[PDB]
């Protein structure tokens, strides 16, 4: 690195985030202790043994209860080094002469010793028509990349009319297209990059820069509406200082008064009776990791 | 004792793993997990398109922007018989979107 | 009975129905269950001089 | 001279209610380049659908009418099953104290015999797999029953009587929330 | 399969409701050692009936100082509170929203 | 009423329900208390608190102007306290009868409505229905004998001959013609048979300490309801199926 | 022995059930400030009969891959998960266990 | 008139037995989404004799 | 683009017969309603008008759904039930499912 | 650019009624009041100012 | 890039402040204190020696 | 303040010099109980937590 993009001096005395570090994954460092307790897991040299235990992460066969039959169970496992494993500067595992095989695998399941004349009676009560069993996505989410071109700022996505009933809401952020692979296909050439993947972790870096969003039904009626807001119209999330002004700055940062209701009336059902800390909060949760941040700069150019 | 005069203040703030929501209901608030306005004769028994655009800052590389829809996702299973199994499969109100 | 769609995502939702049941703190090394996080005094960094 | 084209349902899949009526376009007969002879002939199988319908809707069942999209349990076909038989005691089945006593004597034991299933003695005990469940549905009506009550109705004069006497749940953005209350009303 | 919203229990019955008899004795039974009753969806659903209105008003409200006061030692602001016909408002959410140099 | 009305007034009640009327269970209430509960019930004896009931009535035609359907739901609200702040500046005596003219004529338009319609011959089924309003309805490990109890439950309200069913303030009691112990507290027996519904006669070390968790209360009511059942009734082979068996032929015999 | 278990309460009745019941009354009164339920023992029984089988049954399995496939990109394997009768499985337990270099 | 021990609610009457029971069943009806329930005092006496 | 979405509204839908679908270029397709065809600056062969179709291919995926919900055929009819597939493109492509190599 | 709450308790919690209301508050310009430093100086002898 | 081939590994693990603890029960699990092989033992009262 | 628990290999126990705890083939191993196996000696898998 260059010598004087920081030093002890540089915004001194200021709780302030480097402006070009924060379109830098932050979970690609080695205080990554997640990444270094997964890593020193397995061992210290290059070419390791491995005996791991991995889940059944698809909800419908996640926790499913079986009645006695002979059941048929298979299932791909991947092989690129890139998806497999994760590394802290997020090279290129496919380049170098990193390589996942496979010797032998074989599954575990474990049968509970009931007695056979109360299994007897409990295989009968789930026999019947009236007692199958429910399973739900915890997610509940359609997935849906949307590209944003490079250098670009506004971008129109489009459904057509459909049902819309017993809808839950949305949910969004900007993924790099470098740091997602694509998933539909069995193996993804343009993907050259071995991090930490937001797609499939949480991981989520990029949930600032969303300066507006607007939501319009039929190109008409747009949603609220009702004069819900304070503009009313659209959801502006961002309003720059030195733009603003009236209010609308919530937190001492850049985050709207109304936009900053709608997320604590989300997630914490606050709004109407005052805000304070919740009680439970989630690691996904929005005030845990919420951070606003100031500083001041002198006036350039002139002397 | 000798600080530069005529400064001006710079706000941003930061947020990881959040993944902001947008909740489908009247007053914003969790008063179900089914909510109101998907139950609302309005939004139900009729049809509507989306036109929802956005407006980010501009980076320096492609950027994909991962929007979720939520639905309910919900299987069924039946074990009627030995050696036999069924489920069906159907989530609001995304059927093959 | 596995029908897999590609609109869903089952690894994103099991990494949300874990901070629901368990906490994220703790490392259960059977399941790889080992928290991706960073340092809170190198994102957000606060530069306070030196004592 | 001319009668009217029947009103017809339209069933919501999701929650099982009725989503309005409209009239039935889609099944109409182009008359318009027929002279008085071919548009008796036309008009007559006209009057003969409405006939047919107007038979049709005498047996609408008047009760289902006056809770329209407000049905509860008792107005609703029900999966069948039986009632309930309490479940027999464990300790009753057939091996499992002498497992306790022949295991206890020395032996070490494996095997077992098949089931009922083959994988009130013992009408008590098949009585399981044929139950209703506890509390019957409630709010909703399978297209079995949808068909079988509510035909096309046949509405003769267009909207020339009282206002309490509209037809007000034609409209798909019908609630069950409103002053006046439904009834056989066609 | 229809009415598709109590058979997939998006609503309508709980997981206490839609099962045998037989079985609900038995997963309340058998529930410290080996657990079942998490294998059933169980609905939570909204009212929507009487609990927010199609009429148009603001959740949030701004409103501007009628006539303020400065002095060496205080400054005064004066506001006009309005609560409209059929309007609501818990104090516990009003706060000022101070702004200066 | 909207309601305008407060519950349970006992700081007001409870020291001429001993001198007038000299309650039992008051004055066992009342020695319960601590000192300070005790001391707010001794001035109430001596001065009793004038309470306005202006707002009650003129909040009592506002509501009736809704039953007619005169006005919607919605103008209550702004309509009452136009009403208010109009009776606040032009009271008089004429006002003060003017109101009570207009509440007069609210209780005789509903008095007609029960004489002529003869709801009085039903006035046991509405202190019941109101009775079975407030109920979970839905019991764990059970659920068949606690629908089918309730429905001979309406059903001996309908077939008895002389069954008062009043009520008190929290709960609702029964009385027929039995001399004695003619009441049966019915709220205080839906407690104590929470947990008697699906009981199965298996798990017992000792006969009894099933039957012996049945208070004095709630067998009455188990024995007042056993002659207008049949077999035909609760599921065979659980403990409540048994006992009405069982009462059902001690009484059957017993004439 | 029993009824030397009953006396010192290894099984027998809960706390609520031998102690008189005047006493019970008394020490859920005075609970807030002065706790005396926390002297006396209450037995907790497992079932012991019907709950568990004694005849010979394995209680965890392993499985091993009929007809497995290797490639470049992928690896299958295909499992033949046998449960007989009498046998009961909860997907919840099951995990594969990989071995590799 | 009231005294001043009932009227401002240091002893007396619980929440549940002073409010108007239609009140009482409205506040417990909402109680996620819109809580009123704090609004009102409840009285918390100790028992004084016999203790 | 490569999706096309086409709803149609409420209908009586008595003795429907069936589908018929093609793909046809906007270049080589007029709008015959008209007296003469502005932007029509083709003249060879239309597939609109002649038979000569051969973008027969090009297709993938078909879904049905009645009144948004519920599918056609579903009452699990195909391998693939919630859509006809039309194409699959080998090397993705697992179980089969391919038809005259 | 700050938010401060209102913390009399007749106020803090009170569910308001419609109708029109007039709400007047003083605000302190003393900087030894408002501000807060790490030694305890004296902020209105050493320049601070607040408006 | 120089690294040494023909590697092996070894696997250990540190358990501190723990009893291995066995139960006498069935499933192993923890269906009650007074267990259910405790009170299966006591069939005709006999005897047994462990070692 | 225990440190010595990782230092067992086997626990075989015996009921009348003649029936194994817990019998019945229960465990992967079902006559004794295998706390911890170096993994030179373990070629079928039966090692948790890695």
């Amino acid at each position: 690195p260059l010598p004087n993009i920081v030093d002890t001096w540089t915004d001194i005395g200021a709780r302030w985030s480097l402006d070009v570090m924060d379109t830098v994954n932050p979970f690609n460092h080695h205080r990554n202790t997640g990444l270094k307790y997964r890593s020193q897991l397995l061992g210290n040299g290059r070419y390791c043994d491995f005996h791991i235990q991995v889940p059944q992460k698809f909800f419908a066969i996640k926790n499913l209860l079986l009645l006695p039959g002979t059941y048929n169970y298979e299932w791909y496992f991947r092989k690129d080094p890139n998806m497999v494993l994760q590394s802290t500067l997020g090279n290129d595992l496919r380049a170098d002469g990193a390589s996942i095989t496979y010797t032998q695998i074989n599954l575990y399941v474990s049968f509970f010793p009931m007695n056979y004349d109360t299994q007897s009676e409990l295989e009968l009560m789930l026999r019947n028509a009236t007692n199958d069993q429910n399973f739900s996505d915890y997610l509940g989410a359609v997935n849906n990349l949307y590209q944003i071109p490079a250098g670009s700022s506004t971008v129109v996505v489009n459904i057509p009319d459909r049902s819309w009933g017993a809808f839950r809401g949305w949910s969004f952020t900007r993924l790099k297209v470098s740091e997602t692979p694509r998933i539909g296909a069995t193996q993804d050439p343009n993907f050259q990059y071995s991090g930490s993947i937001p797609y499939l972790d949480g991981t989520f870096y990029l949930s600032h820069t969303f300066q507006r969003c607007s939501i319009q039904w039929d190109s008409s009626v747009p949603w609220p509406g009702n004069d819900r807001m304070l503009t009313p119209n659209w959801f502006e999330i961002k309003r720059p200082i030195n733009q603003d002004a009236e209010g609308n700055d919530t937190m001492q940062s850049n985050l709207t008064k109304d936009f900053f209701m709608v997320q604590m009336a989300a997630s914490y059902n606050q709004g109407y009776q005052g805000f304070n800390w919740p009680n439970c909060t989630k690691h996904y949760g929005f005030i845990n990791n919420f951070e606003p941040m100031s500083r001041q700069v002198p006036e350039y150019g002139a002397n | 004792r000798n600080a530069v005069p005529n400064q001006v203040t710079e706000r941003k703030f930061l947020v990881d793993r959040y993944l902001w929501q947008i909740p489908f209901s009247s007053n914003f608030l969790n008063m179900g997990t089914l909510t109101d306005l998907g139950q609302n004769v309005m939004y139900a028994n009729s049809s509507h398109s989306l036109n929802m655009q956005f407006t980010v800052d501009p980076m320096t590389e492609p950027t994909y922007l991962m929007l979720l829809f939520g639905v309910f996702d919900q299987v069924v299973i039946n074990q009627p018989t030995r050696s036999g199994i069924s489920v069906a499969y159907l989530r609001l109100p995304f059927a093959s979107g | 009975i596995v029908l897999d769609l590609n609109d869903r995502n089952s690894e994103l939702s099991y990494q949300y129905l874990l901070a629901d049941l368990t906490s994220r703190w703790h490392y259960f090394a059977l399941w790889n269950q080992a928290v991706d996080d960073y340092d809170h005094h190198v994102r957000i960094l606060e530069n306070d001089g030196y004592e | 001279d001319a009668p009217v084209t029947p009103y017809i349902w339209q069933y919501q899949p999701q929650t099982g209610k009725a989503a309005g009526a409209r009239q039935n376009y889609g099944a109409v007969i182009n008359w318009l380049s027929a002279d008085n002879n071919m548009f008796h002939r036309v008009q007559t199988v006209n009057r003969a659908r409405n006939l047919i319908d107007e038979i049709r809707e005498e047996t609408v069942r008047p009760d289902l009418a006056a809770s329209f999209n407000d049905w509860t349990y008792d107005q609703l076909t029900q999966p069948p099953g039986t009632a309930y038989l309490p479940a027999p005691d464990p300790l009753t089945g057939p091996t499992t104290i002498r497992d306790k006593v022949l295991s206890a004597e020395g032996e070490q034991l494996a095997g077992s015999r098949p089931s009922v299933l083959h994988g009130a003695p013992s009408s008590k005990v098949l009585s399981l797999l044929s139950e209703a469940p506890r509390i019957p549905r409630t709010e909703g009506m399978t297209p079995y029953q949808f068909a079988n009550s509510f035909p096309p109705v046949v509405y003769e004069d267009p909207f020339s009587q009282n206002l309490a006497v509209f037809p007000k749940e034609f409209s798909p953005l019908f609630e069950p929330e409103n002053q006046v209350l439904a009834s056989s009303l066609a | 399969m229809e009415p598709q919203r109590e058979f997939f229990h998006i609503a309508g019955r709980s997981a206490k409701e839609y099962l045998s008899e037989n079985l609900v004795q038995f997963i309340q039974a058998t529930q410290n050692y080996f657990n079942i009753g998490e294998k059933f969806r169980d609905p939570y659903v909204a009212p929507s009936a009487g609990v927010t209105t199609d009429r148009s008003q603001k959740l949030q409200l701004r409103v501007v100082p009628i006539q303020t006061e400065d002095n060496v030692n205080y400054y005064k602001a004066r506001f006009t509170l309005n609560v409209g016909d059929n309007r609501l408002v818990d104090l516990g959410s009003s706060y000022f929203d101070i702004k200066g140099t | 009423d909207p309601g305008l009305k407060p519950s349970s007034l006992w700081t007001h009640k409870i020291i001429d329900s001993i001198i007038a009327n000299r309650s039992l269970s008051a004055v066992q209430n009342f020695r319960k208390q601590p000192l300070a509960n005790k001391l707010t019930a001794l001035e109430d004896a001596i001065v009793q608190p004038r309470k306005d009931t202006t707002p009650e009535t003129v909040a009592a035609i506002l509501q009736e102007l809704v039953a007619m359907g005169a006005l919607q739901p919605n103008e209550v609200g702004p309509m009452f306290s136009d009403l208010m702040i109009r009776v606040h500046k032009y009271n008089s005596t004429n006002v003060q009868n003017n109101l009570s003219v207009l509440l007069g004529d609210i209780r005789a338009a509903q008095s007609e409505a029960i004489r002529s319609t003869n709801v009085g011959e039903l006035s046991n089924q509405v202190v019941l229905n109101d009775f079975l309003s407030r109920e979970p309805a839905v019991v764990p490990q059970g659920q068949h004998n606690y629908e089918a109890f309730k429905q001979t439950l309406r059903l001996m309200v309908n077939e008895a001959p002389n069954v008062t069913l009043f009520k008190s303030g929290p709960d609702t009691l029964m009385q027929v013609n039995i001399r004695g112990v003619n009441t049966v507290n019915l709220n205080s027996a839906f407690k104590n048979l929470k947990n008697f519904w699906g009981v199965q006669l298996d798990t017992e070390i000792v006969p009894g300490s099933i039957s012996s968790k049945l208070s004095s209360n709630t067998r009455v009511l188990l024995l007042f309801l056993a002659p207008f059942t049949n077999d035909s009734t609760f599921t065979p082979d659980t403990f409540i199926s048994q006992i009405m068996r069982l009462y059902r032929e001690t009484v059957a015999a017993s004439i």
